[PDB]
RNA sequence: AUGCUUGAGGUUCUAACUCUGGUCCGUAAUCCGGAUCGAGGACAGUGUAUGGUGGGCAGUUUGACUGGGGCGGUCUCCUCCUAAAGAGUAACGGAGGAGUACGAAGGUGCGCUCAGACCGGUCGGAAAUCGGUCGCAGAGUAUAAAGGCAAAAGCGCGCUUGACUGCGAGACAGACACGUCGAGCAGGUACGAAAGUAGGUCUUAGUGAUCCGGUGGUUCUGUAUGGAAGGGCCAUCGCUC
RNA sequence: UUGUCGGGUAAGUUCCGACCUGCACGAAUGGCGUAACGAUGGCGGCGCUGUCUCCACCCGAGACUCAGUGAAAUUGAAAUCGCUGUGAAGAUGCAGUGUAUCCGCGGCUAGACGGAAAGACCCCGUGAACCUUUACUGUAGCUUUGCACUGGACUUUGAG
RNA sequence: UAAAAACACAGCACUCUGCAAACACGAAAGUGGACGUAUAGGGUGUGACGCCUGCCCGGUGCCGGAAGGUUAAUUGAUGGG
RNA sequence: GGGCUCAAACCACACACCGAAGCUGCGGGUGUCACGUAAGUGACGCGGUAGAGGAGCGUUCUGUAAGCCUGUGAAGGUGAGUUGAGAAGCUUGCUGGAGGUAUCAGAAGUGCGAAUGCUGACAUGAGUAACGACAAUGGGUGUGAAAAACACCCACGCCGAAAGACCAAGGGUUCCUGCGCAACGUUAAUCGACGCAGGGUUAGUCGGUUCCUAAGGCGAGGCUGAAAAGCGUAGUCGAUG
RNA sequence: CCAAACCGAUGCAAACUCCGAAUACCCAGAAGUGCCGAGCAUGGGAGACACACGGCGGGUGCUAACGUCCGUCGUGAAAA
RNA sequence: ACCCACUCCCGUUGAAAAGGUAGGGGAUGACUUGUGGAUCGGAGUGAAAGGCUAAUCAAGCUCGGAGAUAGCUGGUUCUCC
RNA sequence: GAGUCGGCAAACAGACUUUGAUCCGGAGAUCUCUGAAUGGGGGAACCCACCUAGGAUAACCUAGGUAUCUUGUACUGAAUCCAUAGGUGCAAGAGGCGAACCAGGGGAACUGAAACAUCUAAGUACCCUGAGGAAAAGAAAUCAACCGAGAUUCCCUUAGUAGUGGCGAGCGAACGGGGAUUAGCCCUUAAGCUUCAUUGAUUUUAGCGGAACGCUCUGGAAAGUGCGGCCAUAGUGGGUGAUAGCCCCGUACGCGAAAGGAUCUUUGAAGUGAAAUCGAGUAGGACGGAGCACGAGAAACUUUGUCUGAACAUGGGGGGACCAUCCUCCAAGGCUAAAUACUACUGACUGACCGAUAGUGAACCAGUACCGUGAGGGAAAGGCGAAAAGAACCCCGGAGAGGGGAGUGAAAUAGAACCUGAAACCGUAUGCGUACAAGCAGUGGGAGCCUACUUGUUAGGUGACUGCGUACCUUUUGUAUAAUGGGUCAGCGACUUAUAUUCAGUGGCAAGCUUAACCGUAUAGGGUAGGCGUAGCGAAAGCGAGUCUUAAUAGGGCGUUU
């Protein structure tokens, strides 16, 4: 039968043309005692790394 | 996934977005495709039939990629500036 | 209060319901059913909903390291040594700390320089405050150690909020996720006459991913449409996980 | 701890009697006694004896030989010695050396880490089972109340 | 591979049970208990007999009580959208 | 180890020689680069587990193939020779007696020594242990191819609350007679519970059936239960009586 | 009769330092040699994450162990 | 007699997947025994040993889910560079 | 249309048949006993009855009837007056079996989640019920989105998308589109369906005819060799003594049914659909469940165990909380073909399927033998030859077993345990070696001897003596290891397949490329719905060679020059 993608991966990895996004950890719940420097840099979508592409490309059905 | 036991990449990171609804009966057409169409007239149903978009698609809207090889009527389809641009300058018109 | 809707206890009544009570019949029959008498009686009992109880029974969990395992200890973070003069580098190797604090103990301008000793001096003594000489950091630096500290980074005072918002060239570090430093630009400030300084604290510990839920904003979305709900985005809260 | 004392023996870690310092007895998970009973545990004695000193002789049945029939476990292949070393650390096989003509039969079990059973002890596996409980989460059953089956009346009970 | 000191036992005691008994097997009907009826039946412990069986009710269980607190489904006042 | 002492020990120096799959020589193969638009030359390489990369052999089937080979001898089997770096190929003697397949492609149940692998055959142990109650045999005669075991006779020994005679259960022809001995019989067998054939079992009274019931079963209706069913009344079976 | 400080002589120290190499490491330029390449990037396929001994520098142990734990090199692993 | 199974020896590829010889216990009883019947798989039955339920028992056998799962052990077949 | 009395499996007997047998097909007759088993009983294949009618006089015989339940009907009929319950007769029907497919009731666990409880496995396995050749469903109180579609069922897409999920492992749509089929009818009573006539068409169950070849060589035998022909709407079929278009049976093609079955049809008849008359304990609601991809979630919708409970087209349902507006439909009554599922069974055809350890467990007297109390488990075992021509007779031997001749046959070492006839393993014969010699048994060197021709620079066999040398596999840091595995041989025995997908190689086409289902006198051609590409950025609205962040057109992120 056809692949089954990873419902969470899919969750957190966009694909766009240049890679796959997706959000930054430690953003959540304990924020006060982080700087804005930390807090605003960890603010955006990034592209994944080169040794998690192929990892998560598996994840996600593609490939 | 499964990294040996560590928290896996696809669960150490945040969910994030939604997906749009709304994206889904949407198209875009290039400015280079507008010349395959047939019957000098660029619309919904004449798009179809040319299959340059899918059946489903219920709105267009057209940018700048390629050269609009010949003048046409682009009915009830929007576009881009520089597409409206190229459309116009080749000797196109829209209606709404 | 004559009269009026209806809750909760009690006492009666019989007509539901119950009888593993008698009698008659089906019937040649201790089942059963019907009739009738008697006894209970809206109770009991059963369905459904709900609280308690419940190893009677079930499904399971009950960590790792480790000079075998168990017992004891340890598990994350900081400092020193091991560590072989770049970085890194193990041991149930040798030693200590952390799970905070501070709206001032932050910023700035101005000003100052400790510890200790000796001599003199009311209580006053080894040691309190005062004066003088030496002293030159042996003090201090919220806190462990190490590295720093005269433009003091130590101490005092005035004014303050830069412990700012968006960012960010470029690096260090690094499996990843995280982490560290940061010139400069814009906005808006503070202190200073000004050049300037300020994106916390001499530095290095003081910490916890995701999910889920909560709160404040939001030009995003809104399952026919307009709303709304819900969702997204930004900010933030809840783990001795 | 074979406690100490007494008895029993030539000599008694056992036994019997006692002491009390009960590591850590104790009163229906009963305490302490107790005639009878026991293929019950411990200890002593008489008798009796090949149990033993210490074995001898004898009688049957095997073993042994002949004729007939005819298994087994095991087995990488063998032209399958000792010793001292070496060596995955205890050697028929390696090194050095010694001894040693070839092949049976009766015997014996020192070795072939001899055969037999993928050690049962021990540890491990994010194995199993069954058992326990104030482990977790459930649950049969038992129990509480609401509603239904389920009604009449009279009386103590709030607001309209 | 264990015949025992284990189990049973007569006797003892505690406790439950008023009969459609408790209790047990059964989705239930029914059946056992028992064609019995507290001198009976079940469960528990002890274990002929003799002398006896002491103290503790704090814990847990069981029994009794119900003034107070807390507490389910249910009902739906009020407030906010 | 033998043995060794103006050493065959030790110290110093020197000149020889031995010694490897190292190096050189000679012949061959192969990898990668470069020159070659060629055959080939040049240089440097060529131990190897896990593992990656490249190039092949062979087997069965399909197409090529209504072809080609084949009774003047196919496949298979068993020897010999020969060719290639190898998997392997080719030629041929014998056996065999009817099928095989060039070449190039295409498909795979495609290659075995291990799995205490599976099935069959056959070894080793080994002509070894054993021949199943230590109640016991001896002789004569016969028959027979053959007699310790069969039959008969004369003796001996064993059981005799059985090792004798029965009834039941269970078995099922094993019973008797003729013929027979391959296998079966733990040896032989002429003998047999063995092989082939024939024969043999006679009931009013024995035992069943029939009559009657116990425990218990089933059970019309019936009651109960998701279904399947459970229970049970009237009945109807059910001996061990 | 003990003893602070100071003075002089005299030793030790992984967690002492007024000093302080060799090496090693970082950077730049340069010749030749690389077997035709060493370097880097991207991608396809892994295996491996039980190591062992020897030398040297160490901890630990008894400067015991064919011990144990690191650094570093060589060999075995996978090499006759 | 019958039921049983305390001791020794033998036997242990046994005559025997639990026996035999010699001794041993009960032997009118809570006895032994035949025939028929009832109770069984989280179930029965148990004078209780986790005993027994067809040489199988801390949950029988048989078929099915089923090729359960096996981070474990074993094995994995022609050639050359 | 000439043989026959079935097979193993023949031998003798006795017969039948051109007065048409055997054989094949249709229709009849008979059809013991058991089994739903049905008169009662029962340990299946057995025991015991009764009633009616007839016929025997003895101890019976023939024929029929005698189960239960459901439906209907008739007669009777309690407690209890009428009744009713009950009882008896009659008529019709049912029961049981069967591999799968269908609808429904009940419903696991292992497993996965690298533990595990929610979740998964899965509404799967299994158990049970009912029906039919199909079943079910089915004619919008349905979607859609302000445009419209127009029952149901099935296939391809949309799409592993939306969503769901200890947001873990997983689960997973719809809208829309392309297709296959096409059908709608009624409750003021129909389309249909069933049965019985009936009119014609086929079809099935036996069969008939069916072309055309000779000589020659080898050979046991010709179909093969060589030469020369003929048939073909028949040429790659099976046999026949080796390989056959022309030898036989067949094949293409053309005919054929007394009788039965079946399917289409044309009319007719009743029967049914049939619930009557438009849907009330219904819609809605509360609680607890289940299903919807949706696990309570902000949770619509369906369904119902408990409890309640409307309106009446000026009404009601839905459009995914909910409200308003709009759109769309009319629930609580029914029937309905086709496209779809399956194959225990029958026939034909086919295979880059097997070929006796394979293929069914079973090529053979196989669900057998055997094992088990039982449920159940469950084998091994094919080949003489063309033809039995299966060895007359003689000899040894026990009137044996087995052999030696003879004979048959092309061949007997094809002799019945029979094609071929491998290996392990066991022998006999010959050659060489071997009884002073230590070990993975070889390898390097090497004398002698023997054999054969090539007569010694040869081939083969053996190999004294001597250097070196501790199997293999596995597993390991490391194995001669006294670690593992193998007694040996022969046969079998382990990286597959499907569907999605990525990378590489090699092709087609190229800003395009490619179809899926499906259609298709069918590997063609059509079908371009869909998928990928030609544009990105952003969570998104959106903008777009840009976009996002931001007050910022500044910086920066990603993208754009193929
Ligand atoms: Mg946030
Ligand atoms: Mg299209
Ligand atoms: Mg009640
Ligand atoms: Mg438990
Ligand atoms: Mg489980
Ligand atoms: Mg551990
Ligand atoms: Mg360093
Ligand atoms: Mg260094
Ligand atoms: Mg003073
Ligand atoms: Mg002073
Ligand atoms: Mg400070
Ligand atoms: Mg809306
Ligand atoms: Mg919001
Ligand atoms: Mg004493
Ligand atoms: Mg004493
Ligand atoms: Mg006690
Ligand atoms: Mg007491
Ligand atoms: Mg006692
Ligand atoms: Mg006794
Ligand atoms: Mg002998
Ligand atoms: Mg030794
Ligand atoms: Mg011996
Ligand atoms: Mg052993
Ligand atoms: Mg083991
Ligand atoms: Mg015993
Ligand atoms: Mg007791
Ligand atoms: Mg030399
Ligand atoms: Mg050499
Ligand atoms: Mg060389
Ligand atoms: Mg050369
Ligand atoms: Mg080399
Ligand atoms: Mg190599
Ligand atoms: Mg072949
Ligand atoms: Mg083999
Ligand atoms: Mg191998
Ligand atoms: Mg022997
Ligand atoms: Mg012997
Ligand atoms: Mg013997
Ligand atoms: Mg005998
Ligand atoms: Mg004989
Ligand atoms: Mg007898
Ligand atoms: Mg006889
Ligand atoms: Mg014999
Ligand atoms: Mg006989
Ligand atoms: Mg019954
Ligand atoms: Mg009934
Ligand atoms: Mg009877
Ligand atoms: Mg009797
Ligand atoms: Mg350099
Ligand atoms: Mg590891
Ligand atoms: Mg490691
Ligand atoms: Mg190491
Ligand atoms: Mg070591
Ligand atoms: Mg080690
Ligand atoms: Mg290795
Ligand atoms: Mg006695
Ligand atoms: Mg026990
Ligand atoms: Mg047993
Ligand atoms: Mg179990
Ligand atoms: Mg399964
Ligand atoms: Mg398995
Ligand atoms: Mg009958
Ligand atoms: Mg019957
Ligand atoms: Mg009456
Ligand atoms: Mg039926
Ligand atoms: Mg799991
Ligand atoms: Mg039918
Ligand atoms: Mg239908
Ligand atoms: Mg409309
Ligand atoms: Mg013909
Ligand atoms: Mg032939
Ligand atoms: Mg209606
Ligand atoms: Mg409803
Ligand atoms: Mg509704
Ligand atoms: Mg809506
Ligand atoms: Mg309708
Ligand atoms: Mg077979
Ligand atoms: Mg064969
Ligand atoms: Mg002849
Ligand atoms: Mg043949
Ligand atoms: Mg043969
Ligand atoms: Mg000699
Ligand atoms: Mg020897
Ligand atoms: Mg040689
Ligand atoms: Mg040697
Ligand atoms: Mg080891
Ligand atoms: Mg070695
Ligand atoms: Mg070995
Ligand atoms: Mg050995
Ligand atoms: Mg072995």
């Amino acid at each position: 039968p056809k692949m089954k993608t990873k419902s969470g991966a899919a969750k957190r990895f966009k694909k766009t043309a240049g890679g796959l996004k997706h959000k930054h950890a430690f953003k959540s719940h304990i924020l006060t005692k982080m700087t804005t420097k930390r807090k605003r840099q960890l603010r955006g979508t990034s592209m994944l790394n080169k040794s998690d592409v192929a990892r998560v490309e598996r994840s996600l059905r593609l490939r | 996934g499964f990294e040996g036991g560590q928290q896996p990449l696809h669960r150490r990171l945040p969910k994030f977005g939604f997906v749009s609804l709304k994206a889904m009966d949407r198209a875009e057409v290039r400015t280079s495709e507008l010349a395959k169409v047939e019957g000098d007239v660029v619309s919904l149903q004449t798009l179809k039939d040319a299959n340059l978009i899918n059946q489903h698609v219920q709105r267009v809207k057209v940018m700048l990629s390629g050269e609009v090889g010949r003048a046409v009527t682009l009915k009830g389809i929007a576009a881009t500036k520089g597409a409206r641009a190229a459309i116009e300058a080749a000797g196109g018109k829209f209606e709404d």
